[PDB]
């Protein structure tokens, strides 16, 4: 889902998706995490930020 | 994580699996048996020579 | 016991290392901004100075 | 010309107020038939079960009086013809799919226009008291996930001005 | 007691189903039993789920709206009917007869309570040097943290623990105070609001024997 | 919403066969077996000996 | 005075101030509208839809 791969619950905050994402995505970026099973981790976590992170996309996806 | 699930959609997401279990699923419902390992059993058992 | 004395210590010593970076990152921020809003107001002075 | 029938509203000993109703004996006839003949020989302490703040008062259960269906008969669909759009409209109400009418009955208080054309409804209340007596007895004390939490009752109920 | 959010998630299956919702874990198993239908789908659909979306806050029941076809106030339920709501339209036969709604009745279906965050303590058998990552509730006695271990170690009754207290002194732990009141301090906050990764530094528990027979 | 639609619905949604279903692909998941029409056989001969 | 700013006569149906809550909201949100003025009519909106609902508000006001 959107909501597992950041960790967060299906209630999460604003502020609690900016800080889920903030590290996550300064965990397994290319350029310091060398390598490993982080070549789909981080792409679903740019696409559920990206989903998740307006307000129109996150309802439709909510309902959807 | 990513690759533990990426494993488990990328064979389920496969058509073999994927429509062997839509028609299963299908004729279990139209069917309405009793108990459904046995109806299985044997919907399986003549569908094996297919 | 020593080994995890030492770590903890390390722990530490990049704490302070961190609370310093952010701290001096707000400062070079207030900089940049005081220096950009400082122009962008005294622009539209001189300009009802020339009107 | 009508048939006109009437009874009593009762919460814990303490009358609440009385209803009075026209039935529509000339658009459904089996309806108010079944009905007539039902608060002759029933509705004589079925509590009213199911009470929506802006939709309906419903209730008149017989066999178990708390909300679960009734053998012993099964009511057909007369007639969509009359039209839920104004307070006090009598009806009876039936599972999601047609044929299945039971002695449960609904009384609207507001427009309803969804519940046209899968409802029957066959009577209306008569005069302004009964209507604010119902709209009065939505805001009790308490009522408990639509339920109200003591009894509301039909104490009484008898059939006036016909056969 | 608690429980990990991870614990709750062991249990997804209408053989043995856990909720979490406001703060509190609640073990459905015999709601699914007695209501085998489409009014169970929603919530066996999101068996060891978080469940607090669904309601509020500030009253206990589900989220209301003005239902925009009839325009009368009613649950707002887009996953779909859960048990014990009522029907949109008056129907003859969903009965008002039981009693409390289950996300009322706590106490016939709320089993310990749900832990509001977790932390890692990396867990030291000084004896058998036998290192261990393990994730608890941040706010749990000593007791319990001790009874998690007792999967690593069946003998951990035995063992005495230790803590780097504060200059900083490897120090005994009470058993009956927190992590936090024996002061083993949490810090990933402040490691994730100074870019520092969340397991970069873990808080140390040593595990001595205590001579026994 | 047909009184067929709602017993499909009602038995669907049944507990019997709906564990059941998610304890096999649960199971079929884990093995991944590359011919799931035999292993299904298998498996449910082996869940109905009990 | 609350009944002008929905357009209401004193005279409607509960029904009548829902749908024109809803209406004046999902138009004048400002989420959906960009625009002060729209948010301050939103804030009218609301207070008094909220002052216009509850029965014992309702006529706690009327007597006023």
């Amino acid at each position: 889902d959107y909501y597992e791969v950041m960790g967060l619950t299906r209630s999460a905050n604003d502020i609690d998706i900016r800080r889920a994402y903030r590290r996550l995505a300064l965990k397994y970026h290319p350029d310091i995490n060398k390598d490993g099973a982080a070549g789909d981790e981080f792409l679903r976590i740019c696409e559920a930020y990206e989903v998740l992170c307006d307000p129109k996309t996150k309802g439709f996806y909510d309902l959807y | 994580q990513t690759p533990l699930y990426e494993k488990m959609r990328d064979y389920a997401h496969s058509n073999k699996v994927q429509e062997l279990l839509q028609k299963m699923t299908a004729d279990l419902f139209i069917e309405r048996p009793a108990d459904p390992v046995t109806w299985m059993i044997k919907w399986l058992s003549e569908e094996q020579k297919r | 016991e020593a080994a995890e004395r030492r770590k903890l210590e390390e722990k530490e010593r990049r704490m302070q290392q961190e609370r310093e970076r952010v701290e001096r990152e707000r400062v070079v921020r207030q900089k940049v901004a005081a220096s950009a809003f400082a122009r962008g107001y005294l622009s539209g002075i001189v300009n009802t100075v020339f009107d | 010309g009508r048939t006109y029938c009437a009874f009593s509203i009762q919460q814990s000993s303490k009358l609440l107020g009385t209803v009075v109703l026209e039935l529509f004996t000339d658009i459904a006839p089996a309806t108010c038939a079944n009905f007539i003949k039902y608060i002759k020989d029933g509705y004589q302490g079925t509590p009213l079960h199911r009470i929506v703040p802006n939709g309906w008062v419903q209730g008149g259960d017989i066999v178990d009086g708390s909300g679960k269906g009734d053998p012993g008969f099964v009511l057909p669909d007369e007639t969509y013809s009359v039209k839920h759009d104004a307070p006090g409209v009598l009806g009876m109400a039936t599972g999601g799919q047609p044929h299945t009418a039971n002695t449960q009955f609904y009384i609207s208080l507001s427009p309803l226009p969804f519940l046209d054309g899968k409802r029957v409804a066959f009577g209306r209340v008569l005069n302004k008291q009964s209507l604010e007596n119902l709209l009065a007895l939505q805001t009790l004390p308490t009522f408990q996930n639509e339920r109200p939490v003591p009894d509301v009752v039909i104490a009484s109920c008898h059939v006036i001005y016909n056969p | 007691r608690y429980y990990t959010p991870y614990e709750v998630a062991m249990h997804n299956t209408p053989d043995d189903c856990w909720v979490s919702f406001l703060g509190g874990v609640y073990n459905l198993t015999d709601l699914i039993k007695a209501n085998q239908g489409a009014l169970a789908a929603p919530l066996i659909a999101a068996a060891g789920q978080d469940l607090t979306h669904w309601f509020d806050p500030t009253t206990k029941d589900p989220k209301r709206h003005i239902c925009p076809a009839t325009h009368i106030e009613r649950f707002y339920t887009p996953m779909g009917r859960f048990i014990h709501v009522p029907p949109p339209e008056p129907m003859c036969n969903w009965d008002t007869s039981f009693g409390l709604p289950w996300w009322r009745d706590a106490k016939k279906y709320q089993i310990g309570l749900l832990s509001a965050r977790t932390r890692v303590i990396r867990v030291r058998n000084v004896l058998t040097d036998q290192e261990d990552q393990i994730e608890v509730p941040c706010e749990e006695k000593l007791v319990e943290i001790r009874e998690r271990y007792l999967e690593l170690n069946a003998h951990a009754k035995s063992y005495t623990w230790k803590a780097l207290v504060r200059t900083h002194v490897f120090q005994e732990l009470d058993l009956n105070l927190t992590l936090e009141e024996n002061g083993v301090p949490d810090e990933t906050p402040v490691f994730e609001d100074h870019h520092v990764p969340t397991d970069y530094f873990i808080p140390v528990l040593h595990v001595y024997w205590n001579d026994d027979l």
